[PDB]
RNA sequence: UGUUUGCAAUUUUUUAUAGUAUAUAUCAAAUCAUCUUUAUGCUAUUCAUAGACCUUGGGUACAGUAUAAAAAUUAUAUAUGUAUUAAUUUACAUAUAUUUUUUCUAAGAAAUUAGGUAAGAUUUUGUUUAUAGAGAAAUUAGAUGUAAAAAAAAAAUCUUAUGAGGGCGGAUCCGCUUCUAAUAUUUUUUUGUAGUUAUUAUUAUAAUAAUAAUCAUGUUUAUUACUUAAAAAGCUUAAUGGCUUAAUCUUGCCUUACUGUUUGAUUAACAACAAAUCUUA
């Protein structure tokens, strides 16, 4: 009598994620926060932006 | 025609679009409140059997996309932007970046067969068994060429932590349990030690960590907020070591302690774990590719740097 | 066959060995026909040959 | 130890016993849903046939410009097949520099930035 | 629920009837035993 | 039980507007 | 308000709410995935007028312009023919209603649509457990070299539906059983109804031998007929009775 | 319809997830924790802000489906109000802010850039969401940036020094590879030499084109959409590289 | 009124009606603890009502972009101010235990339980690749390939048949026997190898030819079937043999690890007998 499993998930919401360029999506995560501001991130780092000179 | 004969005359798909008059009559709140009673129940109360207790038995449980069953997963809620721009513009970038030309009429290659077979007028020959793999115990799969039929992608991604000290302290199982859980959004599933080593105070068969797996679009929406939001955080990265990868298409790599704490769920509410709580994690990501060059070929694409390891 | 593995006879007949590559591949098989000419294994699409082993 | 108690009451919360049972549809709710269901994966469908016609016929323009190539003689003195041997070869294919980290980084949003493009870029 | 009454009152019968006869059963069998 | 909370409630209820209603008079006589 | 309606829950379901088919319920999702599938089933219609066209084509091509003659020309009318009944299939394979109708009993079984439906849920269950009775009671290799059934078939003794394989009391096997067919290709056929026993034991010469309790020929059946009696099968029905229902029997000792 | 079916999907979750405990994010008596109470109870306990009002309990669970023209179902609704919500509600003290003296965020910015209402087909901020396509003048015909191969060169070499002449240096590209995505072939004049061209596919990240100083005799340039290139280039220049397009 | 509230949807049975056995409804059981107050409370607004900003209150709201019109409603003891009574009666509020709703301290985080039966899973060991802390030695993820539109037809070689109750000697007993059927075999004689999507070529959007892809009406985490040497792991304990299609493992329900008598064997157990072992009714 193999058991049949249930989905055991917790709750999740839909948030905004504004880069540090200004650009926003939209994502599915457990947080409650509704718009996640990101200083720091790919947009604004030397390792992804090896050309940019502001950065530099 | 007398094909189209043979099709349902009582078509409801070839219906008008609801009218208005009769929609803002539809009011299903007024229903029940001016009912004033309890409609009667339907007689059809079948519902799914929480065991499979087997092909033939009378009773059977439907399968998992039926709302009603007891493993049905609500379905997508949005469109990952990394599984969008894969598929937009680096699906032909991989496609017309590896690609070798086979002529018209190529005849078709026959894979040989690896388990060797005595072959020879010995008597003994016939009826030995087969051979060995040669060179290794295992047989190692082979490389499919990247075409247009075959696009590496992310399947899934399995995330753990090992946490000796918690046949110890047992808080900092509960601790990691947690964080696992708000930083994959799944239950994580408890493992234990499978090793006796004195030295190390490790005993065997004892919780000492646990893991998640996410698949679908929660794996590519775990990489945007991986590649995106958390490596370019870490302070003095490198990049993923050159070395990653089993030899069949996954890449795996770690985190430290310190950099599990970036993730946006769970810096929100760091407060609320125990210091010196927070475990490392080990991410292997599982892609359809089936060789070490095809895998960090596709994860190139998605913005992952590597450094010589 | 028995608790031991021991091979018995559940019909009055005569043994025979064979090997049945329809059913396993790699077994060899010991069986009992009713009639000494027989031969094993029987096809499959063959009628079952039994007896009635009753009387009157 | 009352933070950790915060920690099992959402593992509590989680517990087989505890978490909501599965669904009770009527019959025209049912139906409702198997319709949704019967026209996302045929929407999916439309998706996935449009999706992998275009890659076939992408692949299908380079094999004929490739196997036009393969026959060509040129450029001058140089014999046939120079130029699709060539083009054949995968030097840095499979290196670590082989595709730029600012084209594979940035990815598609659902609104642009406050600059959506620069052209003041300088080499 | 003019009409719904109705139905409930046939639904309300029903199974008043069965509580009767399975009381006016299970009796019977008390007796047998 | 539900219909028990809910005759319950009711019942206080009555007696809430018998409650106000007699102190509502004997405001006024004073 | 009649049991003619349905159910308790369809008749007060259907004086309390208003009147409107269900497909045309103003719900967001379903009335957007009713769009879908009704553009869609313009481009299957759509696709059997183009492939329909296609057949008159090649069905008015002298067979000499085929390089292989008329060997491969009705090779590609067959794969023509076969991509058309499926189309036929699909196009109200997602319908709402059709489901409906066929789950209440109501389908037009001379449609492709609730054939492959009704058969669909017949290789579900029932097939599974009558595929195990063929193998397990040795009907097979002892009657049939192979069978594999390709009909349903359903036999109730005086109301009473019996499964498969049940020991049934002599008396109650002493009435011609109602056999309740179902067919899911299309046509029509005439069938024939042979009941053995496959145990009648033989003393004299120590073995066992078959025996007809009934049998029946020139049987009309198509998909839309449910019921057979076996009493009326030259009365009633048309068909020709070779041998009378012969109550079954088991002489003591016998297994 | 995909709209319609997230916010299906959504409302579905509601009613086999484990509910949210702000427990966990928000501790008790504090400016976060107030500010959630504060707005929960304008969405009526709902802790989602894009399910509008929906108990997955109650005797009201069942009218979950939306009916047909809501608002509540689209993306633009969705994010007002997550935008509302990102407001501070609560001082630092405790105390609820003023509704006038509250600060909106900073909204996302349009879909359709000012090119895209002028129309400059010489501008790559013009259609974010479809491919744009370098296509360049010749003192006249609109085409790709081409030219002969060199015997010392090969394709990839001898396409990156082109684009380099013709279009200037001050762009950032990748060319994709050393596989021709495309070729048009002019056969013969029996006479005239005929012409095999083979495209190989470039990406462009930053920068812009620029025409001064080319060393081929290019006129204009301009970026141009799959939609717009067949009405500018010709039928049989058009029919050979139309097999490299995508999608969008 | 158990079962989700818009409508005959699972299996069998009970009863009733029409009907002559069927058909519909109905009932019960199996499968599953879905949570159910139609508002009595809340919310906003307004109005009295104290007057230096108070209690209690009366209205108003018209609900598909659903709504204030339920995001989760209990009881009881003490005692306090307002307030009421024949009364610690009643209403209000907060002081605070106490209980109910199983809904908030992870057993789906723990235990190597070994037999009967049913279902499901089918290399688990070692080796090897990679992987924060992590090292010779810790955890996790991996490690074969193929197939899934659909074939038809001609003769021949055996072998089988409770097939033609075949023919002939002595229906079903037997060695000879032709014919048909089935599996197998032939390197055998072959024929066909589409349709669909797209490409290219010619022809006047269609037709034709070639080339490539193609299990897919299905919640891609696809699925299904087949395949993946040997050793090793596991199977109460050494060794040998065996099992991988179960004798291993997991789960459900169980305790035939039953009473009496008995069959045929171990080429008549141990080269006798006895204590034994397997097995049948
Ligand atoms: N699954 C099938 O029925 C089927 C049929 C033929 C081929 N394939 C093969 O499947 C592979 C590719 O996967 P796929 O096409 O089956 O699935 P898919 O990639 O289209 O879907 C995978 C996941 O993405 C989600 N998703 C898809 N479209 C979405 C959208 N618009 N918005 C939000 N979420 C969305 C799906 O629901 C699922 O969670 C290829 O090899 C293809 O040939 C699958
Ligand atoms: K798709
Ligand atoms: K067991
Ligand atoms: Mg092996
Ligand atoms: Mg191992
Ligand atoms: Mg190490
Ligand atoms: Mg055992
Ligand atoms: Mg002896």
């Amino acid at each position: 009598a193999t058991f049949v499993p249930r989905h055991r998930r917790p709750y999740q919401f839909t948030q905004l994620v504004q880069l540090s360029d200004g650009s926003t999506f939209t994502v599915r995560t457990t947080m409650p926060t509704a718009l996640y501001k990101s200083a720091k991130d790919s947009r604004n780092h030397l390792l992804w932006q090896p050309s940019d000179k502001s950065l530099k | 025609i007398p094909d189209l004969a043979e099709l349902e005359t009582r078509s409801a798909l070839d219906a008008p679009i609801p009218s208005e008059e009769d929609k803002k009559e539809f009011r299903p709140w007024k229903r029940a409140a001016d009912r004033k009673a309890r409609l009667p129940s339907s007689r059809y109360q079948y519902h799914p059997p929480k065991y499979n207790r087997g092909p033939l038995h009378p009773i059977q449980s439907p399968p998992s996309s039926d709302p009603i069953a007891r493993d049905f997963v609500p379905g997508p809620f949005n469109m990952p932007r990394l599984k969008e721009t894969f598929r937009t513009v680096m699906a032909s970038d991989l496609m017309t970046l590896a690609y070798i030309h086979t002529p018209p009429g190529t005849p078709k290659k026959e894979p040989t067969e690896r388990l060797r077979a005595w072959e020879g007028d010995s008597p003994y020959f016939a009826n030995r068994a087969r051979r060995a793999p040669r060179g290794a115990p295992e047989l190692p799969i082979r490389e499919r060429d990247i075409s247009f039929r075959n696009i590496p992608e992310i399947k899934e991604i399995t995330v753990s932590t090992f946490v000796p000290l918690g046949l110890k302290n047992p808080d900092l199982l509960i601790v990691a349990r947690a964080v696992l859980l708000a930083m994959t959004g799944t239950m994580p599933e408890m493992t234990r030690s499978k090793n006796n080593v004195v030295q190390w105070q490790l005993q065997a068969n004892k919780p000492a960590g646990c893991k998640t797996t996410i698949y679908g679009n929660a794996a590519w929406e775990f990489m945007d907020r991986l590649i995106h939001l958390v490596l370019p955080r870490i302070k003095d990265w490198k990049g993923v070591p050159a070395s990653t990868g089993d030899g069949s298409g996954n890449v795996q790599f770690g985190l430290n302690p310190e950099d599990v704490q970036l993730f946006p769920e769970v810096e929100c509410n760091y407060d609320m774990y125990p210091a010196k709580m927070i475990p490392g994690c080990h991410i292997a990501i599982k892609t359809t590719a089936t060789s070490d060059r095809q895998a960090k070929l596709l994860l190139q694409s998605l913005g992952v740097p590597f450094y010589s390891n | 066959m028995g608790r031991d593995h021991t091979i018995h006879a559940a019909v009055a007949g005569y043994v025979k060995y064979y090997r049945d590559p329809q059913l396993h591949p790699d077994r060899q098989y010991i069986g009992v026909v009713f009639n000494r000419n027989d031969k094993l294994p029987y096809p499959k699409d063959a009628p079952r040959k039994r007896k009635l082993g009753l009387v009157a | 130890d009352p933070r950790i108690i915060n920690i099992l009451r959402h593992f509590a919360v989680l517990s087989p016993k505890r978490i909501p049972p599965p669904l009770r549809f009527g019959r025209n709710r049912y139906l409702r849903h198997w319709t949704i269901h019967r026209a996302w994966l045929l929407f999916r469908r439309q998706q996935r046939e449009q999706r992998e016609r275009i890659l076939m016929q992408q692949h299908q323009s380079m094999s004929n410009a490739c196997e036009e190539l393969r026959n060509t003689e040129g450029p001058g003195t140089r014999e046939t097949g120079y130029l699709y041997r060539v083009a054949m070869l995968k030097n840095g294919v499979y290196g670590l520099k082989s595709i730029p980290i600012e084209y594979a980084s940035r990815a598609l949003v659902e609104t642009p930035g406050r600059q959506a493009w620069n052209h003041e870029w300088k080499r | 629920s003019s009409v719904i009454a109705e139905l409930i009152k046939e639904k309300l019968a029903a199974r008043a009837e069965y509580n009767a006869r399975q009381s006016a059963l299970r009796k019977l069998q008390q007796q047998k035993m | 039980f539900l219909l028990g909370i809910k005759e319950r409630k009711l019942a206080k209820a009555d007696r809430r507007e018998e409650y106000r209603r007699r102190v509502r008079e004997k405001r006024e006589q004073r | 308000g009649g049991p003619e309606l349905g159910s308790r829950r369809r008749r007060a379901a259907l004086a309390t709410t208003g009147n409107l088919p269900f497909e045309q319920l103003p719900y967001q999702c379903f009335q957007d995935a009713r769009k879908i599938l009704q553009q869609d089933r313009a481009a299957k219609i759509a696709q059997i007028v183009k492939e329909t066209e296609k057949i008159k084509l090649i069905e008015a091509r002298d067979a000499s312009e085929f390089e292989g003659g008329e060997a491969a020309k009705q090779t590609r009318i067959k794969s023509l023919r076969k991509y058309i009944e499926e189309l036929k299939i699909l196009a109200d394979i997602n319908d709402p209603e059709v489901k409906r109708r066929f789950e209440d009993g109501r389908g037009d079984m001379t449609k492709p649509v609730y054939r492959f439906m009704a058969e669909r849920r017949w290789r579900s269950m029932d097939y599974k457990i009558i595929a195990q009775r063929i193998s397990q009671f040795h009907v097979v290799p002892d009657l049939l070299p192979a069978f594999d059934p390709t009909m349903d078939v359903k036999l109730s003794f005086r109301g009473y539906q019996v499964s498969p394989g049940a020991i049934l009391d002599s008396r109650v096997t002493e009435v011609a059983p109602t056999l309740r067919m179902q067919v899911f290709d299309k046509g029509e056929r005439l069938l024939t109804v042979v009941v053995i026993d496959s145990d009648v034991p033989d003393v004299t010469h120590d073995n066992f031998k078959r025996r007809c309790h009934f049998l029946a020929a020139n049987i009309p059946w198509d998909p839309s007929k449910t019921v057979l009696s076996l009493r009326s099968v030259g009365d009633r029905v048309e068909g020709d009775v070779g041998k009378p229902w012969l109550p079954p029997f088991a002489q003591k000792g016998s297994p | 319809f995909e709209e319609s079916f997230y916010f299906y999907q959504k409302r579905l979750n509601e009613r086999l997830t484990a509910p949210f405990r702000k427990d966990f994010y928000f501790k008790k008596d504090t400016a976060a924790d107030l500010d959630w109470r504060i707005k929960l109870k304008e969405r009526h306990g709902v802790p989602a802000k894009d399910i509008g009002r929906y108990n997955p309990r109650g005797r009201m669970a069942w009218n979950d489906e939306v009916l047909v023209g809501s608002q509540t179902s689209s993306r633009k609704h969705m994010v007002e109000k997550l935008l509302a919500d990102a407001e501070m509600r609560v001082s630092e003290d405790g105390e609820e802010i003023p509704a006038e003296d509250r600060v909106p965020v900073e909204k996302p910015m349009p879909r359709r850039t000012e090119a895209d209402e002028k129309g400059d087909v010489k501008r790559l901020d013009r259609a974010l969401d479809k491919t744009l396509y370098l296509v360049v003048k010749k003192k006249a015909k609109w085409m790709f940036p081409t030219g002969v191969v060199p015997t010392d060169e090969g394709l990839h070499e001898t396409a990156a020094r082109i684009l380099a002449e013709s279009a200037g240096v001050n762009m950032n590209t990748w060319i994709v590879g050393r596989v021709p995505v495309a070729h048009h072939v002019v056969r013969p004049v029996f006479l005239k030499k005929g012409e095999k061209i083979f495209f190989l596919k470039g990406r462009i990240m930053a920068g812009q084109a620029d025409l001064t100083d080319n060393l081929h005799d290019l006129v204009d340039f301009k970026w141009l959409t799959q939609e717009e290139l067949r009405s500018t280039l010709a039928e049989e220049y058009f029919h050979s590289v139309k097999g490299m397009f995508a999608e969008r």
